[PDB]
Order: C-alpha cells, then structure tokens, then sequence
RNA sequence: AGUCCCUCCCGCUCGGGAGGGAGGCACUCUGGGGGGACUGCCGGCGAUAAGCCGGAGGAAGGGGCGGGCGACGGUAGGUCAGUAUGCCCCGAAACCCCCGGGCUACACGCGCGCUACAAUGGGCGGGACAAUGGGUGCCGACCCCGAAAGGGGGAGGUAAUCCCCUAAACCCGCCCUCAGUUCGGAUCGCGGGCUGCAACUCGCCCGCGUGAAGCUGGAAUCCCUAGUACCCGCGCGUCAUCAUCGCGC
C-alpha cells in the first residue's frame, strides 16, 4: 500500500514498502505525519550518464 | 537633370533572366531629340499610353526576337 | 480628453475623411499624373475589390493606398536600418481601424506644423521619393552583375509608398516617438528633400547604383 | 517635506514613486498586498511615497507586523496556518528566507522524494526532463 | 428621451455619481480586498468602484430583463493571460453581482420574477430615464442633429 | 400612408429597413445614427444619405433592424438596405446613376463568403500549411 | 380537436409520397389542414483517418447521413382520421400521431 | 411591418419609447420544385477551321467559385500490433486473471509549436457585434451560500420550443514614459478545492508570496495569388478527470 497516509499512532514502527521489485525499510519519525508512504520508497535509480553513442549527434550517423 | 518624358507606343515582348523585363518602343516628347522613336527596356507592368522619364536618350536596347 | 465634438463628428459634404478637400491639389510629375487618384470620396475603405483585375489598383484613392501600406508589421524577412522588426501579436496586420486613426492624426500634425493642405504635402513627398531608373541582375562566372533599366510609373508609385511606410515604421520602433509622429516626420522630411529621410536616401542610392552600371 | 529616501521596515523606499508601487521593494510584499495595507491604513495608494510623515511610517510598520489583527483577511497572508504554531502569519525579509529554508530542510531530513529532488537540483513539480530544462555543454561523440 | 438615446458609458458615469445619495447602497466589508474575477490580475484602482459596478448592473437589468446571476456572470467575464499557455475566456465570480442585486432590490429599483430572474420596477425606470433626459439636454447643445430625436 | 421595406446582406449579416414619411430620424437597432461607433462605421452608413442630399434626407424616417455578422459587416448591410430604400421611395433615375458612379456595390451587393478549411493545419485556413522539414 | 403528425426519413421521395397521400385524403373530404411544413434537416457528419497504419501522408474521409422532416396539422375528424390511420408507410419512413 | 386593446416611463405629452394580448405570413428564415450563362451578342487575330484577345448587358463570363470521385501498372514502399489468413514456434507456458512498478528516467543532438523580448504597449473601470456544432450514464436556466476555485436545491428539455450561449481582437476615460521597467512569468514556499476504488511516483483548478533567461536573432531555410495570407477567439473528437493537438467555424 503506497497510498497509505502516515498517522500519529504509527510513529516508532518500521514498515517495508514495496518499490516495484523489493521492500525497503522506512522508520517513521514525527515529522512524517501527513505524507504518503510511497514518498519514502523511490522507484527509479539515480542516473549517471555514460559517453554518447553512435547517432547521438548529426555527424555520427 | 529632370529627365525627358517619352510615351509608350508598342509592346514587343518579355525578356530578362526571370522574365521580369519588357521591351517597348517610345517616342520622345521633349528636348533636343523630340519626335524620335527608340526602343527601351522597362521593369514593372506597363501598357500603351504610359509615360517614362528617361535620364538619357542616346542609349538603345539590343533588339530581341 | 478628446472633445465630444470630435468623438461625434458629422460631415455634410463629400471630402476626404470629412475634413480636407482635394480640389486644389495638383501633380507636377507628368508620368505619375494618371495613377494618383483624387476623385472625391468620403470614406477611404474599398474592401479590397481591386486586387482581382489587372491594373485595377489605379483607381483607388491615394489616402486608402497609404492606409493599406502602413497596415503591416514592417521588417519580416529583410532588415530595415540594420534590424529585423518582428512584432507578430502586436502588429497592425488586419487592424484597419487603428491604421485609419494613425493616418488621421498624422494629417492633423502635418496641417498644424506647415499650414498647408496635408494631401498636397503627401503628393510632394511621393513625387520626391519615386525613383526613375532601376537595375536588373545577370550571372556570369559565378558572379552577379547589375544592368540599368527604366521603371514604369505604377512601380514608381508602389516603391515610393512602401519606402515612406518603412521609414515611419523604423523611426518609432523601441523609441519614445509614436507612430503618428514618425509618419508626420517622414512625410515632411521627404517633402523637403532632406537626406535624413529614409525614403529620399533610398531613392538617391538606387539611382546612383543604376547610373554606375549603364 | 519631500524626502527622496524614506526608510520603512529596514528597506529604503524610492521617494518619487506612488506609495503602492514604492512598497513592493520589500521582499514578501507584492502589488496586491500593498494596496490592501494602503487601504487599511487609510492612505491614498496614489500619493507619492516622499510625503510620508513619521507617524504614518510607524503605523505602516505596525500593520505589517500583524496584518490579521488589523482587518486583512486570513486568505491573503503568505503563510496561513503555520506549521509550528498553527496561526496565520505574514513574513518579510530575512524571516521569510529562513522560513523557506527550514521548510526545505525539514523535507530533506525525512528523506522524502521532494527533498531528494531539491538536493539534486532537478524539477520538483512533475515536469518531463528529456527535452527541456537543459543547462550545460554539448558533449562530443 | 430614453436610455436608448445616449451613449452607455456617459450614462453609467452620471448614474454612478447619483447613486451615492441612496442609503441602501454601501459596499460590503470585503470590498477593499478583492478582484472582480479570476481572469483579472490586480485589484480595482478606483476607491469607489462599487458604485460603478452597481450602476452598470442596473442599466443591464433595464435593457435585457428578466435576467439572472449566471448570464450576468457571463457578461462580466473576459480574456485571461495564462503564462506560457494561450489566452482563454473565463466568467466572473458571483458574490459581487448577487450582493449588488439584493441591494438594488432593497432600494426598490428591481424586483424578482419567479423562475425567470429580475426586472426593473417603475421607480427604477423613472430613475434612469430622468438622468437620460438631463444628459440628452446637455449633449444636444453641441450636436444639433440630436434635437430631432 | 406609404411604407417601403428593403433588405441587405453582407457576409452573414442581414438588415431589414423600413422607410416612411418623416422629419429626418434614422435609427439602427433603436439607436440614433449620430452615436454609432467607431467613426469608420458611422461614415459607412451615412454615405448614401449625404449623396442624396439634405432636401431628401429631412423628408423621411428610416428604421433598420440588423442581426448577425460583425460591427463592420453590419454597417455595410445597413448601407445597402438604406440605398435601395432611397432609390425605390423617390423613384428618380438621376440618383440611381449617381449611386452607381460612386459605388456599384451599394445596389448590387457583395457575393463573397468564406472558403471552407481543408486538412494540413485545418484550423488556420484552407491554404495555410504546416512548416516542412527535410532533416 | 386537432391532431399533429410528424414524419421523418432518409429518403426524400417517400416522405413526399406519404405527405401527398395525406393531402389527398384531406382534400377528399371537408377538413382544414395546416400545410406540410419543412423542418430543418439533420446532418450527421463523421470524419475519419483513412490508412490502417500511421505511415504516409494523413488523408481523411467525411461521411454524411441526412434525415429530412415534415410537420402536418389537421383537425381530428373520425371520417378522415380512420383513413390516415389506414395508410401504411414504406419501411424507411417514421410517422407519429398525437392529439393537441 | 402595418392595424387594434391594456399597462408602465420621459421634456407632461402635441409628441417619443418598452413590455403583454389578440391578430397576420408581409419581411427574414427553413426546404421541395423551377428559371438563369450558351463564347449566345459585338469588334479584332488566326485559315475562312479549331481556338485566342478585348468590349457591352448582367447576381454571375469564358472548368462561374470550393470540394468528392485517382486509369493499365510499378514502388519486394507501410500494415500479419484493427480484423481475415498459410507456414514455423510456445502449449502447464510465449495461453487466462490479480497486486505493485514502468512506458513520465536525463551531461547531451534534432523536428514541430506556444509565450515573449514591450508604446504598432502593460494595467484598472466602462461600451459593442458571431457562426459551426452538441445534450437523457446527459445539457442544466432560476434562487441561496462563499473572496475565489467551488457547495446546497432545482424549472424546462428525447429538442427550429429548453440548455450549453450576453466571444476575443475593437472603441472611450484614467495611471505608467523607454526602463530588465507597472515589460516577461519560468522556478519554488504556504494554504484551499474537484474527478475517481486509488492523486507519492504521476492529474487538473484557485488565493497570497517568489521573480530565471530574454533588449529583434549567423550560415541557412518554410508557407501563401482574394474574402486568400496575417491577426482574433469559439465548437466538436478524444473524455470519470485532463488540450500549447486533430478536424471545422
Ligand atoms: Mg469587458
Ligand atoms: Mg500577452
Ligand atoms: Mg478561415
Ligand atoms: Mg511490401
Ligand atoms: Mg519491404
Ligand atoms: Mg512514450
Ligand atoms: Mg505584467
Ligand atoms: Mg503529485
Ligand atoms: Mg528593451
Ligand atoms: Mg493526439
């Protein structure tokens, strides 16, 4: 359930939220009240770019 | 200085690289050569009875077919 | 602001915009005489019925021709005084009421500054700004050359009107002057053969280049 | 009488402008809010800012301290329903800057999605990034 | 002389001046802080814009009645600038129009026709036509062709 | 107790005019013609009346109802209707030739209408098209 | 005491045939008839892309279906009402009868 | 529209307006049928033919104007991922359901656009005039509440009847006076709403605040011949919600 809203009675527990391929731990802190759980479980990996390949510019085609 | 008026009396045909020029025959109305008939190249639309202002009246265009 | 006698103005005679008569206006140039139309007419708006027929623009009142000429953007695909002038959404394209107002205010300014009939001053301007010799281009050896030719009266009139409008357009662009003031300034300067006018300078340059290639 | 520089709430105000537009130099005050405070103070929004007297400046600053208590509606302030106190506040100058910084810092402490986006310098409100938002140098192939 | 014989804007100005003597027209408490529609950008600049809006609404009811809130909301809308998106038409809000119509009824100038809208009572018709006659008398001194009408 | 009715059309604007004996009052949709705005529209309506002359002008009353079109389209339809009414009421042939010398369209109308749009940028016009690219 | 008759069809000829039958029935007796009134035609226009795939220039079809209408008002008389109830329409004409 | 009855207004009413009712089909409109234009008339050129050029009259003049309809074939052009279908494969997974992710990532190259770089303007108040289409899982007038977005009731409408539906550019008055500005409105903070089973990834709307690049564009290159191009808004498709698009006005 990524659309569950964090409530005060949930403070102090640790929940494992599905991100698409695995469950990640989230430690609920008081300043999280009012947010969806999914905000703490990213679903994409950060992008580190490589070298542009063939066809990346006009001259390489 | 102020040119010489001439009057169009005949249309001969189109010419130029892109067909933008017409050859005509004019009759001088003023000056030393009043009454003479010579042919000229004109740019722009023209019809019989128009009046041109020539800066000189001793140059004549080469005849076209 | 504008007095109510001007907001609700009613004419009673056929005269240009109900304010100026064109009876005493005469044209000096013998070639342009049968192409400057001066028949009596109240409203200079003919709704574009002349574009269909050949030579049909000959019988269109000269004030309406000026109004049509200034109803534009100005510098779309060639540079005027060193700049493109692309106004787009803030231009005068298809807004003929505003152009009418601009021409009216310019005529009032002209009458105030010089004391003469504004149509007469306009005629003088177009007489002084109409070139008499032009040039055509030929290509040889990958190089372009000029050859001098003559100009028909209709093309003379068209070029003069376009150059006057372009000069006025350039003078008010991103400066504190207004469009009506620039138009008045341009017409007055052209009527006095002042080189500071865009149209007169253009005519001089065209004729000089044509002469240097006979 | 006329002063070319008048100091209000720690910002110098041009004395030649109309009061409503002179007031906008303060960070946290736009044109609409300025007109509201001019009307509440009972001053003509079209008067020159240079004719303000000392008591009028004091009154303007008093209003800017707590607009709600002087009759300005609660839906007009720039921080209604404060996250800590729960009240309706209006912040200007440094206080505004540090409040915004604290909001972003709170988002970053809990490792929320928007906090990560703030850290990486990427769009936060759901924009596409394949075509636009390019600030850099062309790479060679 | 009737309302049909004089320019609209001039009549609205005179009527707005005249409406300041009627005790039942008082701008509400939230008047200082509002825009007149979501398509606007800044607040009104006249310190007495309420009277202008009321005079315009009264003249509107005189000419097109019976008429309700929604159609007037259409009339007072306009074009909006939307940043990088193309401009679009939007309607105005409803509170100003509703409060103005209620005050006009309280002053006895309009009345309610059930299921149809609001119409001008004889008192309001006389009120507008008197000002129209006076304005026309003033105006024809400089436009002599207006004496025939 | 003569009454004459005439009709004018101009690009979706339709005008119906009624002419009768009177003192010289002309109204457009109930408004005096002297207060029509802007000025360029007021002069469009007044041209036939000025051409006819003051003697004929002051001896008739005209009421015109016009609908459709725009502010410039509505003025021209009214002008056509008024010209036709004037020539029919007085029935003099010197005036009819005078109208034709000044402006033929006053009496024969204008048949132009919009051209329907076509695909490839259909919303802009029948002939305007999208910018073409090759690479 | 008067009856209102509505007709509609996609074929203009059948509509006229049924209307003429009604007019003859009314004339064949002493009865007043409000003539067949032509009401505005319904046009259903549907525009579709032609190609099954998305390659090539985009071209379109404009299909159209037209529905014509008539309106007849006649006073209810038993001698004539039965006759107009005994007339049977072609399969492509819709007829409805009501009492006003 | 003319004629008649009643009511209400103004300069007090000779005169001039606005509603309603009787009444009419005149005018507009709607839509069936018919007329009208044929190089027919006139003068030239060409051959004396085919035709061309220029005039009258005319609503219209020389395919009258704008559309539909694309020959025998080729392109081993696109489509088996709309449907039809041969062969080859998978056939307890390559078939059938459910939950959560993705197609929305981001040093960078390119196409088509929208908003601008201001006075041929920006703002505030006031005044004008459309057409095409669509509506029962829907269009909703009219009244009430709210600053707004919106909320609560709800006539009429299966529609030439009721509704969407009192467009914008334009005109009049006042403020700003050539400035990164009262030009521009990207980015971000806080708060309030709607649709939906669900709004974080990843929706649309409103209020206050914030205030980036941009001062007219190199070499190159696109569209358009008349109610056309430019400028300005609107309807339908898609659609529970969402239009910088498509087709039309
Ligand atoms: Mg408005
Ligand atoms: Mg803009
Ligand atoms: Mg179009
Ligand atoms: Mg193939
Ligand atoms: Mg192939
Ligand atoms: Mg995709
Ligand atoms: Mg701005
Ligand atoms: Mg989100
Ligand atoms: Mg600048
Ligand atoms: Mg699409």
């Amino acid at each position: 359930c990524r659309d569950m809203i964090v409530l005060p009675e949930m403070v102090g527990l640790t929940i494992y939220v599905h991100n698409g391929k695995e469950f990640v731990p989230v430690e609920i802190k008081p300043e999280m009240i009012g947010h969806y759980l999914g905000e703490f479980a990213p679903t994409r990996k950060r992008v580190q770019h490589g070298a542009p390949g063939i066809g990346a510019t006009r001259s390489s085609m | 200085d102020e040119g010489y008026p001439a009057e169009v009396i005949e249309i001969i045909g189109r010419t130029g690289t892109t067909g933008d020029v017409t050859q005509v025959k004019v009759r001088i109305l003023e000056g030393r050569d009043k009454g003479r008939v010579i042919r000229r190249n004109v740019r722009g639309p023209v019809r019989v009875g128009d009046i041109l202002i020539l800066r000189e009246t001793e140059r004549e265009a080469r005849e076209i077919k | 602001a504008k007095p109510l006698s001007e907001r609700f103005f009613i004419p009673h005679e056929i005269k240009v915009m109900g304010r100026w008569s064109t009876e005493d206006v005469e044209v000096r140039d013998p070639s342009l005489k049968p192409y400057i139309n001066l028949e009596p007419r109240l409203l200079p708006h003919t709704h574009g019925r002349h574009a269909k027929k050949h030579f049909g623009k000959a019988n269109v009142h000269i004030v309406e021709r000026l109004i049509n000429k200034i109803m534009r953007s100005g510098g779309s695909h060639y540079k005027v005084a060193g700049h493109f002038m692309r106004r787009e959404h803030r231009s005068l394209n298809s807004k003929k009421v505003k152009a009418y107002e601009v021409v009216k205010e310019a005529f009032k300014i002209i009458e105030k500054r010089t004391g003469k009939n504004p149509i007469q001053v306009l005629v003088w301007a177009i007489e002084n700004a109409a070139p008499r010799e032009d040039t055509t281009s030929v290509m040889f050896g990958g190089i372009r050359y000029h050859v001098a030719v003559d100009i028909s009266p209709m093309r003379r009139l068209d070029v003069a009107l376009r150059n006057i409008a372009l000069g006025a357009s350039a003078k008010c662009y991103r400066t504190k002057m207004s469009f009506a003031e620039a138009l008045a300034e341009e017409i007055i300067l052209a009527a006095n053969k002042d080189p500071k006018s865009y149209a007169y300078s253009k005519k001089l340059e065209i004729e000089r280049i044509a002469e240097s290639s006979r | 009488d006329f002063r070319h520089i008048v100091r209000v709430a720690g910002v110098d105000l041009d004395g030649n402008k109309q009061l409503r537009w002179a007031l906008t130099a303060i960070k946290g005050v736009g044109i609409n809010f300025a007109t509201m405070v001019c009307r509440v103070a009972g001053l003509d929004p079209f008067m020159k800012a240079g004719y303000l007297t000392d008591e009028q400046v004091k009154k303007i600053e008093e209003i800017l301290q707590d607009p709600v208590a002087h009759g300005i509606p609660r839906w007009a302030v720039n921080r209604p329903k404060d996250y800590e106190t729960g009240r309706d506040l209006h912040l200007i100058t440094a206080k505004l800057d540090m409040a915004i910084r604290e909001d972003i810092m709170r988002l970053r402490r809990i490792r929320a999605y928007r906090g990560i986006r703030h850290e990486l310098g990427l769009p936060v409100r759901g924009q596409r990034t394949r075509s636009n938002f390019r600030r850099g140098q062309t790479v060679g192939v | 002389a009737t309302v049909y014989d004089v320019p609209g804007d001039l009549l609205v100005e005179r009527v707005a001046q005249r409406l300041k003597e009627i005790p039942e027209i008082k701008p509400p408490e939230w008047a200082p802080f509002v825009k007149t529609g979501r398509h606007k950008e800044r607040l009104p600049e006249q310190e007495d814009w309420w009277y202008y809006r009321v005079a315009s609404i009264l003249r509107r009811v005189y000419l097109d009645g019976p008429v309700g809130i929604e159609r007037l909301r259409t009339y007072y809308g306009g074009r909006k600038n939307r940043g990088h998106a193309p401009e679009r038409f939007y309607k105005a809000g409803g509170s100003i129009i509703r409060k103005a119509l209620q005050q006009l009824e309280a002053a006895g100038f309009v009345e309610k026709v059930p299921g149809k809208g609001r119409v001008i009572t004889p008192k309001g018709r006389s009120f507008l036509d008197k000002i129209a006659t006076e304005l026309k008398k003033e105006l024809e001194e400089i436009i002599p062709e207006l004496k025939k009408y | 107790m003569r009454i004459i009715q005439t009709t004018g059309k101009r690009k979706t604007a339709i005008a119906r005019a009624v002419i009768r004996e009177g003192k010289g009052r002309v109204r457009i949709n109930g408004k005096p013609v002297e207060l029509v705005e802007p000025e360029i529209a007021r002069f469009t309506i007044l041209e036939p009346l000025i051409l006819a002359g003051e003697e004929i002008w002051n001896s008739v009353d005209i009421d015109v109802k016009v609908q459709g079109g725009g502010f410039m389209g509505q003025a021209e339809a009214a002008r056509i209707a008024i010209a036709r009414a004037l020539v029919e009421w007085t029935g003099d042939m010197n005036l009819k030739e005078k109208f034709i010398k000044y402006d033929r369209t006053m009496l024969v109308g204008d048949p132009r209408r919009t051209e329907p749009h076509k695909p490839n940028r259909s919303t802009k016009g029948p002939r305007a098209k999208r910018q073409k690219s090759y690479r | 005491q008067k009856a209102r008759i509505k007709l509609a069809s996609t074929n203009v000829r059948s509509l006229e045939e049924v209307a003429n039958q009604i007019k003859q029935i009314a004339e064949r007796t002493g009865v007043r008839m409000s003539g067949p009134i032509p009401l505005p035609t319904k046009r259903i226009r549907i525009v579709t892309r032609k190609s099954p795939d998305g390659e090539g220039s985009a071209t379109f079809d404009r299909w159209e279906l037209r529905i014509h209408k008539r309106l007849i008002d006649i006073e209810a008389d038993e001698r004539a009402m039965r006759q107009i109830m005994r007339i049977r329409v072609p399969e492509d004409v819709t007829i409805e009868i009501e009492l006003i």
